[PDB]
C-alpha cells in the first residue's frame, strides 16, 4: 500500500491502480511504439464520485484568494525530501508562470474541497504540450501538482484525482500524457536523477540539506564551492523582447539530438523563457557581430526547512534549458552558477538529463538521493537512458 | 517534477 524507490522494490510491489490503466507492466520489455489502447471515440459525460463530504472545484488561479489557497495546500501538503525535513514551497506566481501557458484550460485546474469547510484538499492539473517522442510528434497534457492533503492520505483519493482529469482530458481530444514522480511506477520511460551544487554551503550544512564530505573541514569545504563574482562569457546578458525568435530557433535545433522533448511554439517559447524575477531567469550569449549563439535558464524553486528554529527557506535554483553552439557548455553552466549565486540562491539543482553528466562532476555537483523518474500514459515506446532525455518540468 | 532530492 506504500510507494516504491527502487525498481527491485517496485518489482516485488502490486499496483492495484496502475494495472487498471493503459500503461506497460514493469516486468516487460517494450518492443514496439504507440499507443496502448485506441482513442475513445465515446467519454464519460459526468465527474467521478468523491467520497462523502467533498466535491469538485474548478480553480480560478486568476483569482488571487483562489490561488492562495492552493499556495497554502501546496505549500503543506506537497512533495517532500524522504527523510521529511524539506517540502516544496511554489510562489503564487509561480504557480501562475506553470499553470497557465498558451493553451491552459480552466478545467485542467482541478481542485476538490470539502462541502462544508469549503477547504482545499486535493488538487491536479493538466497543461497542453506538443511532445516529440522518438519518431512520433504528438499532441499531449502534461499533469503536475498532483496534492491530496495530509488528513485525506491514504483514501484512494489519488486515484479519483487520476481519473478525473484523465476525463477532463480525454474531452478535449487528447489521449497521451507525459508526467515525472519520485517514486516508481508502471513504467518509466526514463530514469534521471537530481544532482546539487553548493551555493551557500554553511547554510545548507547548519540545515542538513547537505553534510560535511569524509575528511573535509568548513574552512575547505567554502574555498571548494567559492565562486567568482562575476561570469566570465562575453556579451552574456538577460533575455529580452528581441530575442523570443532566436532562442526559439535555438531550442528548437538543441532539442533534434533527443528522444523525448517538446515542441514549442514561439509563444511557448515566450512563455517560457522570458524572464520574471523570482520565478524564471534566462541568460542568452549576444557575440560581437550581435548575434544570439547561446542561452542558458534556470527556474527558482524554494524549499520550506520544516521545524527549523532559525532558518525557514532554501532558496533553489532549478536547470532548465541550457543551448551551447558556440560557448562551451561547461562555461555556460559555470556562469550560470555565478549567477545563481549572484542572485541569492542557496543551491543549484540539475538532472543528470540531455548532455548533463559532460558537467556535473567537473562544476562540484554532488549526487542526490532523488531520482526523477518519467512517463507516459497510454504510449508504449522503449526506455531511454537519461542522456536522451530532453524535457525539464516544472 | 513531483521529486525532491538533496544530496547524498
Ligand atoms: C490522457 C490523459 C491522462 C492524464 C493522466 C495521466 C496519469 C497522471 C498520473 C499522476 C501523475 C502525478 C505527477 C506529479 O504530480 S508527481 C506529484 C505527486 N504529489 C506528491 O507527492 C505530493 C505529496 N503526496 C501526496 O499529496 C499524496 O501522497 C499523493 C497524491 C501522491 C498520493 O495520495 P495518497 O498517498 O493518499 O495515495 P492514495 O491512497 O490516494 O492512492 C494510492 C494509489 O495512487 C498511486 N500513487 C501514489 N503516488 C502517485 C503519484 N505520485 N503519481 C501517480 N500515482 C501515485 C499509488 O501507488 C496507488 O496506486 P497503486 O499502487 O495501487 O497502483
Amino acid at each position: 500500500q506504500g510507494p516504491a524507490k527502487t525498481m527491485e522494490e517496485a518489482s516485488k510491489r502490486s499496483y492495484q491502480f496502475w494495472d487498471t490503466q493503459p500503461v506497460p507492466k514493469l516486468g516487460e520489455v517494450v518492443n514496439t511504439h504507440g499507443p496502448v489502447e485506441p482513442d475513445k471515440d465515446n467519454i464519460r459525460q459526468e465527474p467521478y464520485t468523491l467520497p462523502q463530504g467533498f466535491t469538485w472545484d474548478a480553480l480560478d488561479l486568476g483569482d488571487r484568494g483562489v490561488l492562495k489557497e492552493l499556495y497554502t495546500l501546496l505549500n503543506e501538503n506537497y512533495v517532500e525530501d524522504d527523510d521529511n525535513m524539506f517540502r516544496f514551497d511554489y510562489s503564487p506566481e509561480f504557480l501562475l508562470w506553470a499553470l497557465r501557458p498558451p493553451g491552459w484550460l480552466p478545467q485542467w485546474h482541478c481542485g476538490v474541497r470539502v462541502v462544508s469547510s469549503r477547504k482545499l484538499v486535493g488538487f491536479i492539473s493538466a497543461i497542453p504540450a506538443n511532445i516529440h517522442i522518438y519518431d512520433t510528434e504528438k499532441k499531449m497534457v502534461e499533469i503536475n501538482f498532483l496534492c491530496v492533503h495530509k488528513k485525506l492520505r491514504s483514501k484512494r483519493v489519488a486515484p479519483v484525482l487520476i481519473r478525473e482529469i484523465t476525463r477532463r482530458v480525454h474531452l478535449e481530444g487528447i489521449f497521451q500524457a507525459v508526467y515525472t514522480a519520485g517514486v516508481v511506477l508502471p513504467k518509466p520511460v526514463g530514469t534521471c536523477r537530481y544532482w546539487h551544487r553548493s551555493l551557500n554551503p554553511r547554510k545548507l550544512i547548519e540545515v542538513k540539506f547537505s553534510h560535511l564530505s569524509r575528511n573535509m573541514t568548513m574552512q575547505r569545504t567554502m574555498k571548494l564551492y567559492r565562486l567568482p563574482e562575476t561570469p566570465k562569457t562575453a556579451g552574456l546578458r538577460p533575455m529580452e523582447t528581441k530575442d523570443i525568435p532566436v532562442v526559439h530557433q535555438l531550442l528548437t535545433r538543441y532539442l533534434k539530438q533527443f528522444h523525448l522533448t517538446p515542441v514549442m511554439s514561439q509563444e511557448e517559447v515566450e512563455h517560457w523563457f522570458y524572464p520574471q524575477e523570482n520565478i524564471i531567469d534566462t541568460f542568452v550569449v549576444e557575440n560581437a557581430n550581435g548575434e544570439v549563439t547561446d542561452f542558458l535558464s534556470f527556474y527558482t524553486l524554494p524549499s520550506t526547512i520544516m521545524n527549523h528554529p532559525t532558518h525557514k527557506s532554501l532558496k533553489a535554483a532549478y536547470s532548465f534549458y541550457n543551448v551551447h553552439t558556440q560557448t562551451p557548455l561547461l562555461d555556460l553552466m559555470s556562469d550560470a552558477l555565478v549567477l545563481a549565486k549572484m542572485k541569492g540562491f542557496d543551491v543549484f539543482n540539475a538532472l543528470d538529463l540531455m548532455e548533463n553528466k559532460t558537467f556535473l562532476e567537473k562544476l562540484k555537483f554532488g549526487i542526490g538521493d532523488g531520482n526523477l523518474q518519467y512517463y507516459l500514459y497510454n504510449w508504449k515506446c522503449p526506455s531511454m537512458g537519461a542522456e536522451k532525455v530532453g524535457l525539464v518540468l516544472q | 517534477g513531483a521529486s525532491f532530492s538533496k544530496p547524498r
